[PDB]
RNA sequence: UAUUUGUAAUU
């Protein structure tokens, strides 16, 4: 048959897989069941294929769901092995949106307590996020219960912060609440971290108002210190935008009382000027005019930089 | 592009702006005006040159340092 | 004259 491989190379291979993709929309269902029945044998090895996985992905939709289930069973028993594998996990995450929610729940029950070494993989985190988006949050209570004591240590993790945002965006109140309090504990250190600022930033533009009130109250006193910091400056940015008029006024009045030269540190420093800019376009004309008449002289120190204000 | 920005912000003639790019292909500083400038804080120059506002040792200033000065 | 404006894991 390899003689026909070199008789078609003269005109699992990218040509054959992508032509399968562009002609799977045609042909007969008898050929569909033909190939599917020709794969059901040992698909456990066909998952970890660089371009067989394109084919598996493409067929997880155009076929009758019977093939989705019958091939679904030819996977369980080896999920902890195929979840870390690159192409296997592309197959998985591209397959969790086509099967039935029951088989989905079977997959969720396949891995419990493993979360530790799962998101701590280059491939496990993507699948975890895909499941937090797909699977019902109530079935993922093992995630919320696998993080007791593990919230602060993994919220600063690069693969961890993504999963944290996915949990906070696709869950109920009972699931988002305990992790949210775990975040309210270590806030002052999370902001300083390169990935805690993604988490807090995601909170300020998604969560309930009350969390934003708590966090804003846990900042009043660190405006110049964090606007001068590298990552925290974004927290200040996306913090002054999403706020009530009363909190905007509170922080604005907390800034305009800076010791003059502190305003010079604001305008000069490589980060605080963003805080100034995004602070301009949220305030009411009352506090806006009370800030125009406050740092107007320092303006005469930005015409040499790149600020056309 | 093939042009720098540092020389553009300092209003150098239009040929100097388009003469060099801001940095190297290896994040080495390339603009000769910036490579000349020795950092008054961290002392570095040339490949790792930078101005004061962007110095890695530019200290974080609290409200206390704003009261005492 | 010190002047460039600033963050995220895979086919
Ligand atoms: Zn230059
Ligand atoms: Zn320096």
């Amino acid at each position: 048959r390899s003689r026909l491989l070199e008789d078609f190379r003269n005109q699992q291979d990218q040509h054959g897989s992508r032509f399968i993709q562009q002609k799977l929309e045609r042909a007969t269902a008898a050929e569909k069941q033909m190939v599917f029945s020709e794969i059901l044998a040992a698909a456990y090895s066909l998952m970890t294929d660089v371009f067989g996985n394109y084919v598996i992905q493409k067929f997880f939709e155009f076929g009758t769901p019977e093939q989705k289930n019958t091939l679904g069973m030819q996977v369980k028993g080896h999920v902890l092995q195929l979840a870390l594998q690159m192409y296997g996990c592309r197959v998985i995450q591209k397959a969790l949106e086509s099967i039935s929610p029951e088989q989905q729940q079977e997959i969720v029950h396949e891995l419990d307590g493993h979360v530790l070494k799962c998101v701590k993989d280059q491939n496990g985190n993507h699948v975890v996020q895909k499941c937090i988006e797909c699977v019902d949050p109530v079935a993922l209570q093992f995630i919320i219960n696998a993080f007791k004591g593990q919230v602060y240590s993994l919220s600063t993790h690069p693969y961890g912060c993504r999963v944290i945002q996915r949990i906070l965006e696709h869950c109920t109140a009972e699931q988002t609440t305990p992790i949210l309090d775990e975040l309210h504990e270590h806030t002052e250190q999370l902001i300083q971290d390169q990935y805690g600022n993604y988490v807090i930033q995601h909170v300020l533009e998604h969560g309930k108002q009350e969390d934003k009130s708590i966090l804003i109250n846990s900042v009043r006193g660190k405006v110049l210190v964090l606007s001068q910091h590298k990552f925290a400056s974004n927290v200040v940015e996306k913090c002054v935008t999403h706020a009530t008029r009363g909190e905007r006024t509170g922080l604005i009045d907390e800034v305009c009382t800076f010791n003059d030269n502190a305003l010079h540190v604001m305008m000069k420093d490589q980060y605080a000027n963003y805080v100034v800019q995004k602070m301009i376009d949220v305030s009411e004309p009352t506090q806006l005019k009370k800030l125009m008449t406050k740092i107007r002289p320092h303006m005469a120190a930005l015409r040499k930089y790149t600020y056309g204000k | 592009s093939r042009h720098c920005v540092f020389c553009e912000n300092n209003n150098e003639p239009e040929a100097v702006i388009n003469s060099h790019s801001v940095r190297d292909n290896f994040n080495r500083v390339l603009c000769p005006k910036l490579r000349t400038y020795v950092c008054p804080i961290c002392g570095a120059s040339g490949d790792s040159a930078h101005t004061i506002k962007y110095c890695p040792k530019k200290p974080i200033i609290t409200m206390e340092d704003a009261i005492k000065a």
